[PDB]
Formats: structure tokens, sequence, C-alpha cells
RNA sequence: AUCCGUAACUUCGGGAUAAGGAUUGGCUCUAAGGGCUGGCAGCCGACUUAGAACUGGUGCGGACCAGGGGAAUCCGACUGU
RNA sequence: CGCCGUUCCGAAGGGACGGGCGAUGGCCUCCGUUGCCCUCAGCCGAUCGAAAGGGAGUCGGGUUCAGAUCCCCGAAUCCGGAGUGGCGGAGAUGGGCGCCGCGAGGCGUCCAGUGCGGUAACGCGACCGAUCCCGGAGAAGCCGGCGGGAGCCCCGGGGAGAGUUCUCUUUUCUUUGUGAAGGGCAGGGCGCCCUGGAAUGGGUUCGCCCCGAGAGAGGGGCCCGUGCCUUGGAAAGCGUCGCGGUUCCGGCGGCGUCCGGUGAGCUCUCGCUGGCCCUUGAAAAUCCGGGGGAGAGGGUGUAAAUCUCGCGCCGGGCCGUA
């Protein structure tokens, strides 16, 4: 049955963020008037955390563990769905489709995803999600 | 040659330290203010004669001003 | 209408070179200029780029083929022979 | 009617001696020497026949004085690989990497029973 | 150049402009062949083809340009040197 | 005497980001330079070889007895250099918490910040990053057809000067501009994207040819724009009429430099598509993008590293040129 649901890990196929990994936040399989096609709101990693090793100091590890996130609404045709799911609770009051009216809300939407991603990254869970696909 | 559209930017151009002279050419339809900077000859085309006179009297000092005939 | 009775494509040579040579080269001229079905995409687009080199304009796949025909009888026989020996090699 | 002469000592119609006619403020026709036609980049995939988009079609040494934005596209491999084949490598890279896990799991799972 | 007509032989491609006829000026017309705008109306237009009358002391591809042809025999296939 | 040989019997590298030790210096602060060491390193062939091949970047007007894309006037451009290489812009000025106020906003703290927009093609003025790797350009034959743009030719009118005028001819002739570079827009091309799903198959060219591997139909994006408008630039040039002067003055003034049509036309050029090959139609200098992420940059600021963005500063030697 239907599988393009919130929490699904997807690969961006087209655009600036092509080849990056995101997670479906909101999925609209029937579209709207503004988007007759079926689309989803996803939050993804613009820049992945750099590899870290025991040879580095705490300051170096923290510097290399920062994440640059992005928020986008994508056509289903531009996303490759995977079998991985990431259950990061992203506040939908700030991560939603209204963030595209003004930059001020979009900055707080990308900020919200950045903090949640980094927190989940440091626990060692969802390692595949935070590794850059090599193509 | 570069064309400037607004009096605000032309005045900034005429105040540049490398601006040499301002030539005013009066045509039948417009008044053209050309300032010879280092690289380009910037031009401002003013269609209102009163503004051309107003701009003429509000040029920065020390800049050579020439009226073409 | 039908313009020639028998010369066909080798009518470009007029009366020259003799009937038998024109007859013999007629088989090749048709074959080396035909467009073959591409086994990779299915569109009738496989065309000869040079002697032995066959290219498809749809999928852009190039194939090492025969001189005048897409694949030769000798080569097709060898592929089946090499297939059988492989099975009897690893059982 | 007015007839033309070359303005240079190269009297031959070589690839570097092409011209175009130009009427001047003095109201005469003269030869202007044209620049060669530049070619947009060819996709690194080597498969797509067309050239890329969003890139100036200029001579190779003219790219030196162009800004970066004029020479690439805002995307991975942008300006070197076409979008169509970039979508295909992301899928291929992901899909092939998954099959390794599928194969690896069976190998261990089969070995586990073994 | 237009129209008609074209044999032996042939490797069926040719032979072929085979061979052989008629016509051709000037002038005045007729018909057909399109585009734009709002089975029709309006306004634009660019050269062609065909047909007819009239006409000159039968002269009209008026200068220039511009294949003579047919039936055979020997040699070499041809183009090329 | 020499010859063969040109990567083949060769210890064929005198280089580099970075790091470590000293020696010196200067806007002595801290940054340079230098020597040694560490580390890293394919190119694998010295050199020569084209005034028609490759190869950044100059055009308009005037001027001489004889030279000018070289001189002068005007307007540009490439390359290299400056970090005492200057300014602006970008990176970059956000959020949470707690106090002041009615608010605007202000203080103290704790966090982020190597840009952003579009579903996409891709766009925006920049928008860090080395060794290393991948690719692009330079860089590709001949012939046909068709189309777009130019120059020229032709047609209809307006001007200005000239010819003919015994008769006729609103007539015949001449002439009737706008450079490079920048911006804007036509036009041409796209094997580029999005929606959608097509047989009663449709679309389509002179020919073709195209489609469930996505046609028609809509809506976009990109490339070239040598065409037109504009800055250049009317001040110049030209035509004509008229005035001066030293009269060997870039002399001075009036008017004009206008409006349309058409073409298997010729010449050039750009583009699309096809045919031919037992023929497949250079190389290199040189330039560019991408993948990677070793590194560097500042702790919330007079912000830093950094910048292929806009300006500004300095220079371009040699030989040829009648
Ligand atoms: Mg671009
Ligand atoms: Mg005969
Ligand atoms: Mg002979
Ligand atoms: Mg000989
Ligand atoms: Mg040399
Ligand atoms: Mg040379
Ligand atoms: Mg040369
Ligand atoms: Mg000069
Ligand atoms: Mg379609
Ligand atoms: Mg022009
Ligand atoms: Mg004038
Ligand atoms: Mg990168
Ligand atoms: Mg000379
Ligand atoms: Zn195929
Ligand atoms: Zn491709």
């Amino acid at each position: 049955g239907k599988f393009m649901k919130p929490g699904k890990v997807v690969l961006v196929l087209a655009g600036r963020y092509s080849g990056r990994k995101a997670v479906i936040v909101k999925n609209i399989d029937d579209g709207t008037s503004d988007r007759p096609y079926s689309h989803a709101l996803v939050a993804g990693i613009d820049r992945y955390p750099r590899k870290v090793t025991a040879a580095m100091g705490k300051k170096k590890i923290a510097k290399r563990s920062k994440i640059k996130s992005f928020v986008k609404v994508y056509n289903y045709n531009h996303l490759m769905p995977t079998r991985y799911s990431v259950d990061i609770p992203l506040d939908k009051t700030v991560v939603n489709k209204d963030v595209f009216r003004d930059p001020a809300l979009k900055r707080k939407a990308r900020r919200e995803a950045k903090v949640k991603f980094e927190e989940r990254y440091k626990t060692g869970k969802n390692k595949w999600f935070f590794q850059k696909l090599r193509f | 040659p570069r064309k400037i559209e607004e009096i605000k930017d032309f005045l900034l151009t005429a105040r540049r330290k490398d601006a040499k002279s301002v030539k005013i050419k009066k045509n039948k339809d417009n008044v053209k203010f050309k300032v010879r900077c280092s690289r380009y000859l910037y031009t401002l085309v003013i269609t209102d004669k009163e503004k051309a006179e107003k701009l003429k009297q509000s040029l920065p000092p020390g800049l050579a001003v020439k009226e073409l005939k | 209408a039908k313009r020639t009775k028998k010369v066909g494509i080798v009518g470009k040579y007029g009366t020259r070179y003799g009937a038998s040579l024109r007859k013999m080269v007629k088989k090749i001229e048709i074959s080396q200029h035909a467009k073959y079905t591409c086994s990779f995409c299915g569109k009738t687009k496989m065309k000869r780029r040079a002697v032995g080199i066959w290219h498809c304009g749809s999928c852009m796949k190039t194939v090492a083929g025969g001189a005048w025909t897409y694949n030769t009888t000798s080569a097709v026989t060898v592929k089946s022979a090499i297939r059988r020996l492989k099975e009897l090699k690893d059982q | 009617v007015q007839r033309l002469t070359y303005r240079r000592r190269l009297s031959y119609n070589t690839a570097s001696n092409k011209t175009r006619l130009s009427r001047t403020p003095g109201n005469r026709i003269v030869y202007l020497y044209t620049k060669k036609v530049g070619k947009a980049p060819k996709s690194a995939c080597g498969v797509c026949p067309g050239r890329l988009r969003g890139v100036r079609a200029v001579r190779p040494k003219v790219l030196m004085r162009l800004s970066k934005t004029k020479k690439h596209v805002s995307r991975a491999y942008g300006g070197s690989m076409c979008a169509k084949c970039v979508r295909d490598r992301i899928k291929r890279a992901f899909l092939i990497e998954e099959q390794k896990i599928v194969v690896k799991v069976l190998k261990a799972q089969a070995q586990s029973q073994k």
C-alpha cells in the first residue's frame, strides 16, 4: 500500500539538493490547487557532519558535528523513497508549508531541523541517514 | 559607455575621485549629462529641462563642466 | 511506381562493373544500410557507423557487429558454442 | 557597388580569417573579423548527445574572465554532468549499495545456518 | 527551348538530345496558380504556365550562345594515367 | 671526421601545500625571506618544427607629398602586478532566556551563522578550501536539402542636387550613416523541465521523421542573438545652400540624413536534418567545470578566514610594417 508517509527517508533526485537525504514531514498524495501534482514537505541535510575519530579533541569533534539543514516541498517524482525511517520529532508548528511565505519563518524552520538533527546524530542512531551518499 | 537612469546615482558618479569632467549636451528632446570617469563615460538622459537646469546648478565643485555647441 | 525492374539499389552504378558484380554487391548495399531493431531499446534505429561498428540513435548503445550485417552467422554460432562450454565448465 | 578588402595581411580564407560586414558612422561597409563560435560543455556521461544548459558557449580561454556562476549550475556535478544522468547515478549508487546489504545479509544468514 | 516521336542491341541501368517532325516574333486579351484582416467581404503581391484574336514582304532561339546523323568492323570493358 | 638511435642497455625530479629546527631582518608589534630536515610527487623524454593550422585582447572619425585598426581625437578591451592592493558589497549581523519602556528598541547572558530562490529544467552580484581524481573546451571530413540573419540587387513614395525639355516625360541620374563594448528586446535553436496519458493512432517535413523508454495540448527553462532600440551619438560623417578668414582654418551657420514593399535572386554567415566511406576525416600549448574534503577561519564582535561581485591603481619590452 501507500508508503510515502512522514518519517520516511528519501533521496532528493533533482534540484540544488539532489543526492541529499531528507525525511518526509508532510505528504500530500493528491496535491492542492497550488500544486495539482502529489508532493511532500521534507527536511534534509544540506551539509553532512564531517567524519570524526578518536584522534581529535572535543573542540574539533564539536566543530565537525554541525549540520546544515534545508526545508523543501518536492514533487514525488523528484524523490527516491528508501526503506529507512527516522523518527525525529520535528515541531510542525514551525516546520510546515507556510514557511515559504517569508524568510523569517523559514529560518526558524531550518533552525528547528538543524537542532533536532544534530541532537539525534550524536547518539549514534540512524547512522545511514547522516552519511553522505557517494555517487 | 554606461547609462545611468536616476539622478541619485549620477551625482554619486560625479563625486568619484576619478571623475574628470562633465559635458552637458542639449538636444531637441533631452539634456544629456556625461561624466568622464576612469573606465566609462557615464551618461544621464534628462527629458525635463527644468530638472536639467536644477541638476546643472547642483553639480559638485571642482569638476570641469562643459556645455557643447 | 516501380522505377527499375531488377537493379534496385545498384541502379546508382548505371551499366558499370558487370551484371554479376552489381548483383553480388546489391545484397550488401541493402544490408549495410538497413536499420535493424535494437535489442536494448526496441526502436528500429540500429544503423552502421563504420565497418563493424553499429550504433543506435535512441539509446546510444554501440555494438561491435559484422562488416555489412548487424551480426554475422559465424559470430552467432560462436556465442551459442561459448554458452554451452560455459555450462559444461561449471556444470 | 562598393567592394571590400581584407584589413590584415592574411589573404586566405582560413578558419581564423572569417569576417562580417559592418556599416560605420562614416557610412561605409568594412570588414569586422568575427570571433570563433564557442561550444557549451559536453556532459561527462558520454551518452547524452546534447550539450549542457546554464553555461556560456565561449572559447576556452574566455572562461577565465567569466565568473563562476556563468560556468556551472547550482547542483551536484553542475556544469559537468547533465541533470538526467545525475538523477541516474544517485539511484544507481543507492540501489546498488542496497543490493550489497541484501546479498551480505543472506551471506551471513546462510553462513549462520551453515 | 516547347510539343510530339524514337529502332537494333542490351550486363535491363542504358542505347537517348537515338533517328524523325512541328512550333518559336510583335501586340491586345482571357484563365489558373497566393498572403493579411474581420464556402463571404475588404486590402495587398510575384513571377510563372496555358489558351485566343490581331498583325508583318514567312520573318521571329533574327546578334550572342548553341551536338550533324545513321549502318558496321578491329582494339581496350568502363572513369583514370 | 663521426654515424645510428629518440625512450630504446639511464641513479633522467633541483619541484610543492603543509609541518619541524635554526639565521636574519621590516609598516620589528607579528609577519616575510632564507638554510636544513620531514613529508609528497608519473608523465616517460633536451630542443627545433607553420608571417594559410591552434593561439586572450581595438573599434569609429580625422590627418600626410609619401604611414597609419600603428599618428591625433573619441570610445573600449585583454593580460600581468600590487596586499602600504585602495574603496564598496558579499561572508553578515539571527534566535532563545532575563531585566528597562507604552512602544520603538536598549542592556546581560546562552546558542547558530563557509549565501539564498525555484517541484524541475535552472536562477540570483559574489557566495572558503590543497595534494589527488574525473571530465569539458582547444578538436575536426566531403556532399545534398531546407530555414533564420546580414550586405547587395530590385519595386513604390518623400526630400536635396544634377541631366533632358523642338514634342513628350509629376520624368531620368546621384544621394538619402552609425563602430567596438555594455544593457534591453525581436528572431532562431534545444536530444531541457512540469502537468497529463494517446487506436477511430496521432503529430509532422520539400524529404524526413517522432511517440507508453511518454505523442498531441497547455505552462516553463536554457543557448546564440552578427538583427532592432539604447549608452556610444551628433558633438562626428555625408548631401545641399550660404557666409567669413591668414585665407595651406578638423573655419562658421541653415536644412536634411525620411516612409514602405518584395524575391528558388546573388555573396557571406548561423542553424536543422539527411546521404557517402573495406576513406571515419590532427596534436599540443592553453583555459574551465566537477568529485573529494586534508585544512583554515571568530566566538557574537572596530567580527575573522575568504570572495571567479562592482569600482579604483600601475605596466605591456623586442622584431616586421613604404
Ligand atoms: Mg549558470
Ligand atoms: Mg546509336
Ligand atoms: Mg581505354
Ligand atoms: Mg603520375
Ligand atoms: Mg617553437
Ligand atoms: Mg602562427
Ligand atoms: Mg594562425
Ligand atoms: Mg590606443
Ligand atoms: Mg508533447
Ligand atoms: Mg548594428
Ligand atoms: Mg549633423
Ligand atoms: Mg564540494
Ligand atoms: Mg602596405
Ligand atoms: Zn537502441
Ligand atoms: Zn547524460
